[PDB]
Parts: structure tokens; C-alpha cells; sequence
């Protein structure tokens, strides 16, 4: 039941792997926000937000696709 | 028969007939005893069994508007003197639907219930209300058992029951209220994951308080009303029991949710907080329909209070699944950290900077030990908004974005002090000057400062092992730093003289895992407390030499694993914590150090001591061994000045200003009477006062010292 | 309703035969309405005997219920679950009763 | 001296008639200025002791501009030039609850109060303010303590019994009445600081 669960929870839902997509994506998403939000030299613009978003690209793509398959 | 508050309701529609002074009781008063206001907040009026169920009261209720007041006048005593068996026979003639709601007594739609035969307007538009089964239907198909015996409100809110103690933020997730949660998603998603079971769908969430066990039921909810909730979890939505007072033991209400929810159609979850209720004397509560198997319901907790019930119980356990909930990532802080972020600092009208945020993560993490940077991070928060927005609010402003020191320091500085240590060098530099730093105290031993100074950088890195303690056995006599060295230690370590916590053996020759805290059978919370009170701690053992089987036993644990379990049944970090332990044993090869002997061979000599005084595994979790051994003038009249150093400290320092004169001689006299051999001048030491306080003291007293005179021997 | 139910007894049908089944004549054998019923029923069962069953009160009984329950009709109800394997087990557990 | 929340009325009552510019303030002027909209933030529509008392507002929330818009129109001097004494006599006749209800001010209940004659629909069908039915009535349902002393806040239970239970210090200290407390904003800082 558990495991059915767990297929479940992941067939219940997006598969963990897509809300796991999901998630990461909500990860930095909001980080990147608060950064350049104040006059900084250092956690400004310049390093996480060129990190992030260059990071979001990474796996950005599978989503859809990857939620095609329940299409 | 009636409920009070269908008396209530009576109470009303008299107390109409009272103050609006309507000399009978006639069909048409209960309307207004129904209706609150003309809200639908009376069960009777919009939402009501009548408007949906058939036919729209609001109507009959905007008519009877008059009717109310087409009443004719009275004199002060006559009004509504009589029961009035024309209307009053339905004292007898409700007792129609009050049971057939599976109940008890008759209740506003049920004395309403006969209404319909009784009180009504019968006319061209026939004024009656929903007619054959649309009551007892809508008195059903709202709630339905709406009532029992005279307790609560009859036919209470739109509904019936339930609304009252239901409490659902599905709607103030809906409603926006509810902070977005991170980072216990598949824990949720485990939680999710509990709910399939046909067997248990019922969580229980273990872990420490404030952890946000509660807010973990946002993203329950809120993934719920994201539709994450799943196809079986879909139909649920939010309630849990916010704990009322039973207001003689009333129970029956909080029995009454049971199948009112239970009838409810699993449209919602149960989740219950913390005291599952364990009642000293109630007992089974809802228990065995509880263990019916419908009834989600969700547990949380910390350990000790679920082992309390369950462990008698196991039904829980049987009925439950117990989860624990980690304590989030200073980073899980850290990120939903800038989650309230936008919120408190508007809450408090100002602004943040992460770099506190963090700073805090970083910093506060280890300095609460009760409350959780899972929360106290933010409650540091909230604190550092407020009294720099004060500092902005009444005037002390421009500051808006919290500093990111003060708001970590000055709070911190709030919090303990010292900031200059908490303010900028972390984990670090004090290494590489923790040896000279400590360097101070006694010379000599200076390896073993290196050692330990090794150890605690093996107690960091996490290259040995993040669960562990730094394991630390110290041989000498009195005066040798046993004595003495973990004063240094935290005040270099964690900045403080009583990490350090002091432990005898001498105490506890055979059952102290009785006074350790054992199960209680008597409170023996001592060592516990002693964390539990200062988790980043060091612990000084003494006549550790003698300790005997039981507290080694414990000692295993305490080199064991960097935690500590308690009789009650928790255990307790022990890596972050220090040990340190009194050994005499080789006192002859300490005292042969007259020989100034090689120390290893005399460690080696010493060792089998030692070695024999204790198992390997002791010995073989033991981060270090050493000497503390002899003494040089160099080390002694330094180590003399060191207490001479600090004499000011309240006197020159936070009294006095004495101007201080020493002859070296007595300086030398110092050591020279004053030093023992094995004791060292520590004996001294309390002499010192003597030969020096009252000595002053005595001038003190003559005023020959006024500020700065001072004469010596 | 009123007898708070939602099954009809045999102390509801013999309810209804307050009516007509009595004498109510000059001499009257009716059957007491409400009065004695209720009370008397507030004696044998109440809201206690929701119905939904099979039937059993004749005579002194009317109880057997509450903490008294069976599965067995529920196993006839198939409310419950076919075991496996404890057959000759049960045979034991069984037969303990001969 | 009237209460300020009932000349928070009256004045707006004044303003009321001043708005279509009435010729003269009479009867059932301020049943409009009563009520800025049916919401309870204007209680003599629904919290009114009337609605509760005799006459609900509800519908009879319809005819009260009606008159006011039916006065003959006026030009700004005239508006709010005449109490009018049939009128002008609510500044007086707002005193007679104040006795057998049992105030001291001229309060919204009062001003109300000495409505309850022509203040109205007087007719054969008569939509109006009973005299003391409604009031005296739900003058306890509001309050049950009429005094609100010479300064005060709304005079209709605010709180239901907040002054008949906890002092207001901010009064004396408004009133400047206690000998301010001293070396201790530090502990105030705390204060502040705990409350955000
Ligand atoms: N993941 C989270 N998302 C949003 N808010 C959170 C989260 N964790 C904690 N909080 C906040 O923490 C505060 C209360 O913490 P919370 O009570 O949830 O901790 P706890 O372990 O649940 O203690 P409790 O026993 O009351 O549940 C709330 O303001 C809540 O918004
Ligand atoms: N390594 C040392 N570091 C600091 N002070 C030392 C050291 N060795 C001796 N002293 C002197 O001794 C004083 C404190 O002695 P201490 O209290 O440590 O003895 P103790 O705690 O009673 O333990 P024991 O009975 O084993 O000697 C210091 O103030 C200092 O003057």
C-alpha cells in the first residue's frame, strides 16, 4: 500500500521526477528574486542571478515534454 | 424535548414578545428568534434550510418584517403572559424530528419542524416553510443531528456543528493567508504518501517544536488545494482541532465533531497538534472510533511526547504512522527564511538585508538551543525588526533594511554578549590562534593545546565523524589544568566559562544512571538538564580515574555517536559538546616528573594505569590522552601574573582603578612559599587575598590607599 | 423521528396501530398514543435501536447491542475480508468450542 | 455639550440638509444622516435600538432621502441656519432618555432619542420611532451603561463594558495623571521591541 502509495503519490500526482523538476525550480527561482533587490557589490546581479539562471536552463527542458507523456 | 437554545431561541422570540411586548405567544414570533439579524447567521434564515432547501425566506423574511411589528400594543405586565397551547403544543408537538436526526431533544428547525403544522402563515400565498421533507430533508441535509441536548447554539451557524471547531485555511490558503512552505515537499509528500493506506492513512510528524510542524500543514493544504492533494486525497480539504475548553465535562462536544465529520463525507483531514490526547484520568476519546479506520487523522510531535500515551497505548502506533520531522537546513532557514522576509519587515514597516538573514542562520543556529532557527531565526527576526523600527517607530528610521550586524549582533549582544567574538571571526582564525590564544593559561601542555587545538579541527571539517564528541582524558595533578584548562577552553571555544560543566565520579560509585535522569519511576534530569540546558557545552568529569562501571557505561554513548539518550528516553546531541575528564592515576609517574620524567615512557608507564583503569573502547574513542605535567618558573610566576593579571578585573577593572605595585621578589615570593608542588600556588591562589586582598584590604580599610597609593611587601 | 430512528421497529409499527389497532368504542381498548410509548420506549431501546438488521426484542430483551455486536451477518454481509491458512488453525480454535 | 460622536452627526446632519441644501432642518432630516449605508458602521440602520427595538430599517432604509430630497430645495446660507425648534428641540429633547435611561450627554441614543416624534413616516401607516419602546428597550440591548462621563468614546457598550472592568491609563496618560516611570524606556525597549 505504501509503495502503492508512492507510485500513487507520484501516479496521485506529477511524478515525483516532474514535481521534483518542479521543485528545484522553486528553488532558486525565488533566491535569485531577493538578490539584486539592494545595492551590493558582491550578492548582486553578478553572481547567482548569472549562476541561476544559467542553472534554471539545465533542466528546464524535460518538463513538458517529460508531462507530454501524460498528454 | 426543547434545546436551551431552541429556549434560547424561545428565549428570543419571547423576549420579542417581552420587549417588543406581544401579550401571547403566536406562530409568527420565532422567525425573529430564528433570525440572528438579517444575516443567515440563524440556521433559519439564508443559507438556511428554507431559501436552498425549497422556497427563499428572505422573502418571508422581508413580509414578516411587519408581522413582527403588525404585533398590537400592551400595558408593562400583561405582554406574553401565557405558553399559549395554541402555539404551545408544540412543548409536546416538536418531539416530531428531535430523534430523527438520530438525537436526542428538539432543536430550532425541529420545534420549527412542527411549525409548519403549527407555526406558519397557511394563506392565498400560503407563508409555511419547506414542506413535507424539505425540513427534516434540509434539517438532514444541513448538518443533520444538528443538535442533542440544549448545548450549543440550536441549529447553530448557517450549518450546524462542527464550523465552530473546524477550522480549515485550505480556504485561507484559497484566502492567501497561509505562508508558503519549502522543503519538507515529499516530507508532505511522505505525509501524502501515509494517506493511500486503507490500513493507516493516519501520520504522526516527530520532532522538535516550532519546526513548523504546524505550518508543514500549509503545503499539506496548500499542495491539497493546488490539487497535489491526490485523486483519493482530493475530496479532503483542511480541519484540524484548535483545542477548545470543554466549558461539567463536556466532552460529548468534542464528541459531537466525531461523526458530524465522520457524516461529513471526507471532504476534509483531520490533523491533531501535540498532546494526543493523553488525559491523566479522557482516556478513550474518540479512540475506538478512531481505530474504526475511516477518520484520517494526523499526528505530530516531538519523541519524549510521543513516547508517552503510544508507548503505553501501541494503538496509535497501530492506528498511526509516526514521521519524523528533521530539523531544515540552516539553508531550509535560509530560504524560507526570505520567505517571511518581504512580510515581517513590512509587518514591522521596514527592511531586510539576507545578509543578516543569513547571518543569523549562521550565527543564532547555534545559540538558541531551545527555540529553532526553523522559527528563531525569524523570531530573531522579528526582534531585530522591532527595536530598529522602534528605533524608526516613535521616533528612535532611515536605517529600513535590517544592518546586517547588530540585527545578528547587537540582538546577539541582546541575546548573550560579547559580540566581538560572535561579530566577525567564524570557525576559523581562532583555530590557528587557538593555541597562542590559549597559550595564556599554562605553558606546556602546549601539545596537547595542539592536540586538542587538532581535536576540535578534527571536531570540525566533519572529517571525523559529525556525530562524535572530541574526546578528551587529561592526566596531571591539581593546579594542571584538569583543574584548570577548560576554563580557557569555551571561553576560547564557545566563549563562556560554564559550557564547561563539572561531573565527579567520587558522587558515583554505582547507580548514578539513577541521577543521570533514569526512566522516571525521582526526577533525575541533571545531565540531561546540563545539555538541555547548554547543548554547545564541555563536560568536565572528575575522579574520572574512578568512574565506575554504570557512568563509563554512559560514557561509551557520550563517546558514542556525539549524542546522549536520557532515562526518559531522549537522546541528546553530544558532538557539538566537549568532554573532559580529571585522571590522577599515574599520580606516582606524575610525581616521579621530579625526575622531570620522559614523558612517554612515564605515559607508557602511566598507560597501563589507565590502560587497566579502562576498556579499549573508552580508550579507543578517546580523541587524546596527556600529561599535564611539571611546572617552570617561566610557566609558574606568568601563571602566578595570570591571576595577577586579572585582579583588576572587578577592582582596577569595574571598582577601583588601583594602581598596582609588585615586588618581583614577592612576585617570586609567589611561587617561592606560595607554589605547591603537586597543588601548585592554586592553594596560593586562595591565599592570595590574604597576602594581597586584605593586605590591601586592610590599607582599603586604613585609606592610606586613596585611588593609587598603593604599598607592598 | 420523534422515536429518533431511521428504521421502523416493531414498537413503531404497534405505534401506528394506536389507531386502529385498539377498541375505541364506548368501551375503549385503544392503544395509548404517545404517552406511555415513549417513556416505555425511552424503557425498551430509544434512540438505542436505530434499525437496520434483522429484528430481535421479543419478550425481555430488546438490547443486545452497543458493545454487543457481531460480524458474522457482516461476513454474510460480506462486510469483511476472506482469510487464507489459518483453516486448521481455526479448526483447533474451532473445535476448542466442542 | 452634545457627544462628539452624535455631533459627528449632528454637524453631519447639519452637513446632511446642507447637501441638497434643505430650507430648514425638520423631522426626518438626519434618519438619512444616521446612516451613512446600511452597514452597522451606521447602527441606526440595523444595531439601531429601533430595528431591534420596533421598526427594522431595512426597507424602511428607502424612504429616508426621499423625504430629503422632496424638502423644497434651499440655497447654502438657509442650509443649517435653523435648528428649527420642532427640530431644534432634539438639541433639548435628546436629554429626556438621558434620565429615565439614565445619561448625562446628549449621545447618539439621545440625539436619536428626541427623534422618536415626528422623525418619521407619521401616518396612518406609520414607519417611525416609537417613543420610548425602542430605546429604553435596547438602550440596555446597546450599553446597559448610558454614562460615558465628559469625554468619551462611542456610547454604545464599545467593547460591551471595556471601562467597567480595566482602566484606560492612556486616559491619565493623556490626562497626564502618573508621574512617568523612570530608567525605563530600556525596559520600554523591550516592550516595543516584544509587541512587533
Ligand atoms: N515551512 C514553513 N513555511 C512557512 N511558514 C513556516 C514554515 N515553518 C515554520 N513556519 C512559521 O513558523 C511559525 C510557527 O511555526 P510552527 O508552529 O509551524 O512550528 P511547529 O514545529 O509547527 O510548532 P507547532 O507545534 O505549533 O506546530 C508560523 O509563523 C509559520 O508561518
Ligand atoms: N593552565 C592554567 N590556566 C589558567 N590558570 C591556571 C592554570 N594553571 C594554574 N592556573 C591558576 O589557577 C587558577 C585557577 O585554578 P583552578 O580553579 O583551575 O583549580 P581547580 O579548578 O580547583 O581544579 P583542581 O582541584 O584539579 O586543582 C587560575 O586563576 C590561575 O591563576
Amino acid at each position: 500500500d505504501i509503495s502503492c502509495a508512492g507510485v500513487a503519490v507520484a501516479r496521485d500526482s506529477k511524478p515525483e521526477e516532474l514535481d521534483s523538476k518542479e521543485r528545484q525550480l522553486q528553488l532558486i527561482q525565488v533566491e535569485i528574486k531577493a538578490l539584486e533587490r539592494d545595492e551590493d557589490a558582491d550578492s548582486t546581479t553578478k553572481d547567482r542571478l548569472k549562476l541561476a539562471r544559467q542553472k534554471e536552463a539545465s533542466l528546464q527542458e524535460e518538463l513538458e515534454p517529460l508531462r507530454q507523456r501524460y498528454n | 424535548q426543547f434545546t436551551e437554545r431552541a429556549l434560547t431561541i424561545l428565549t428570543l422570540a419571547q423576549k420579542l414578545a417581552s420587549d417588543h411586548q406581544h401579550p401571547q405567544l403566536q406562530p409568527i414570533h420565532i422567525l425573529a428568534a430564528f433570525i440572528e439579524t438579517p444575516e443567515d447567521g440563524s440556521v433559519p434564515y439564508l443559507q438556511n434550510l428554507i431559501e436552498k432547501g425549497r422556497y427563499d425566506y428572505d422573502l418571508f423574511k422581508k413580509v414578516v418584517n411587519r408581522n413582527l411589528v403588525r404585533i398590537p400594543q400592551q400595558q408593562p405586565a400583561p405582554a406574553e403572559i401565557t405558553p399559549s397551547y395554541a402555539l404551545g403544543k408544540v412543548l409536546q408537538d416538536a418531539a416530531k424530528i428531535q430523534k430523527q436526526q438520530k438525537d436526542s431533544f428538539i432543536a430550532q428547525d425541529h420545534i420549527l419542524f412542527a411549525l409548519f403544522n403549527d407555526s406558519s402563515i397557511q394563506q392565498i400565498f400560503k407563508e409555511a416553510q419547506v414542506d413535507i421533507e424539505a425540513i427534516k430533508q434540509q434539517a438532514l441535509e444541513l448538518r443533520g443531528n444538528t443538535r442533542i441536548d440544549s448545548r450549543g447554539a440550536d441549529t447553530n451557524t448557517p450549518l450546524e456543528y462542527l464550523s465552530k471547531y473546524a477550522i480549515d485555511m485550505t480556504e485561507q490558503a484559497r484566502q492567501g493567508k497561509l505562508d508558503p512552505v519549502i522543503g519538507r515537499e515529499e516530507e508532505i509528500r511522505s505525509t501524502i504518501r501515509v494517506l493511500a493506506r486503507r490500513i493507516k492513512s493516519n501520520p504522526c510528524l516527530i520532532g522538535e517544536p516550532g519546526i513548523g510542524k504546524t505550518a508543514i500543514i500549509e503545503g499539506v493544504a496548500q499542495r491539497i488545494i493546488d490539487d497535489d492533494v491526490p485523486t483519493i486525497l482530493q475530496g479532503a480539504k483542511l480541519f484540524s482541532l484548535d483545542l477548545a475548553a470543554l466549558t461539567g465535562d463536556f466532552e460529548e462536544r468534542f464528541k459531537g465533531v466525531l461523526k458530524e465529520i465522520e457524516e461529513s463525507k471526507t471532504l476534509i483531514v483531520l490533523f491533531i497538534d501535540e498532546i494526543h490526547m493523553l488525559m491523566g484520568n479522557a482516556a478513550n476519546i474518540l479512540k475506538p472510533a478512531l481505530s474504526r479506520g475511516q477518520l484520517k487523522v494526523i499526528g505530530a510531535t516531538t519523541n519524549n511526547e510521543y513516547r508517552s500515551i503510544v508507548e503505553k497505548d501501541g494503538a496509535f502506533e497501530r492506528r498511526f504512522q509516526k514521521i519524523e520531522v528533521a530539523e531544515p537546513s540552516v539553508r531550509q532557514t535560509v530560504a524560507i527564511l526570505r520567505g517571511l522576509q518581504p512580510k515581517y519587515e513590512i509587518h514591522h514597516g521596514v527592511r531586510i538585508l539576507d545578509s543578516a538573514l543569513v547571518t543569523a542562520a549562521q550565527l543564532a543556529k547555534r545559540y538558541l538551543p531551545y527555540r529553532r532557527l526553523p522559527d528563531s531565526a525569524l523570531d530573531l527576526v522579528d526582534i531585530s525588526c522591532a527595536g530598529v523600527a522602534v528605533a524608526r517607530d516613535s521616533k528612535p528610521s532611515m536605517i529600513q533594511n535590517v544592518v546586517d550586524s547588530d540585527t545578528i549582533s547587537e540582538t546577539a549582544a541582546r541575546l548573550t554578549g560579547i559580540p566581538v567574538k560572535k561579530l566577525s571571526e567564524s570557525e576559523n582564525e581562532k583555530l590557528i590562534h587557538m593555541e597562542r590564544d590559549l597559550s595564556s593559561e599554562v605553558v606546556g601542555q602546549m601539545d596537547a593545546i595542539k592536540a586538542v587545538s587538532n581535536a576540535v579541527r578534527l571536531s570540525r571539517s566533519g572529517l571525523a565523524n559529525p556525530r562524535q564528541p572530541a574526546s578528551f582524558l587529561f592526566l596531571g595533578l591539581s593546579g594542571s589544568g584538569k583543574t584548570e584548562l577548560a576554563k580557557k577552553v569555551a571561553g576560547f571555544l564557545f566563549n563562556d566559562e560554564d559550557m564547561m560543566i563539572r561531573v565527579d565520579c567520587s558522587e558515583l560509585s554505582e547507580k548514578y544512571a539513577v541521577s543521570k535522569l533514569l526512566g522516571t519511576t525521582d526526577e533525575g534530569g541533571f545531565l540531561t538538564n546540563q545539555l538541555q540546558y547548554k547543548p554547545y557545552s564541555v563536560l568536565l568529569f572528575d575522579e574520572v580515574e574512578k568512574a565506575h562501571p554504570d557512568v563509563l557505561t554512559v560514557m561509551l554513548q557520550m563517546l558514542d555517536d556525539g549524542r546522549i539518550t536520557s532515562g526518559q528516553g531522549k537522546t541528546i546531541d553530544c558532538s557539538n559538546c566537549i568532554v573532559i575528564m580529571t585522571s590522577n592515576l599515574g599520580a606516582e609517574f606524575i610525581n616521579s616528573q621530579q625526575g622531570s620524567k620522559i614523558q612517554e615512557s612515564t605515559k607508557n608507564l602511566v598507560m597501563g594505569a589507565v590502560r587497566q583503569h579502562f576498556r579499549p573502547e573508552f580508550l579507543n574513542r578517546i580523541s587524546s590522552i596527556v600529561i599535564f605535567n611539571k611546572l617552570s618558573r617561566k610557566a609558574i610566576h606568568k601563571i602566578v601574573d595570570i591571576r595577577l593579571k586579572e585582579i583588576e578585573e572587578r577592582f582596577e577593572q569595574n571598582d577601583k582603578h588601583y594602581k598596582l605595585n609588585l615586588t618581583q621578589e614577592a612576585k617570586d615570593f609567589l611561587a617561592k612559599y606560595g607554589y605547591s608542588d603537586d597543588m601548585g600556588a592554586r592553594p596560593l591562589n586562595r591565599l592570595i587575598q590574604n597576602e594581597i586582598l586584605n593586605k590591601l584590604a586592610l590599607r582599603i580599610l586604613k585609606n592610606e590607599i586613596k585611588d593609587k597609593e598603593t604599598v607592598n611587601v
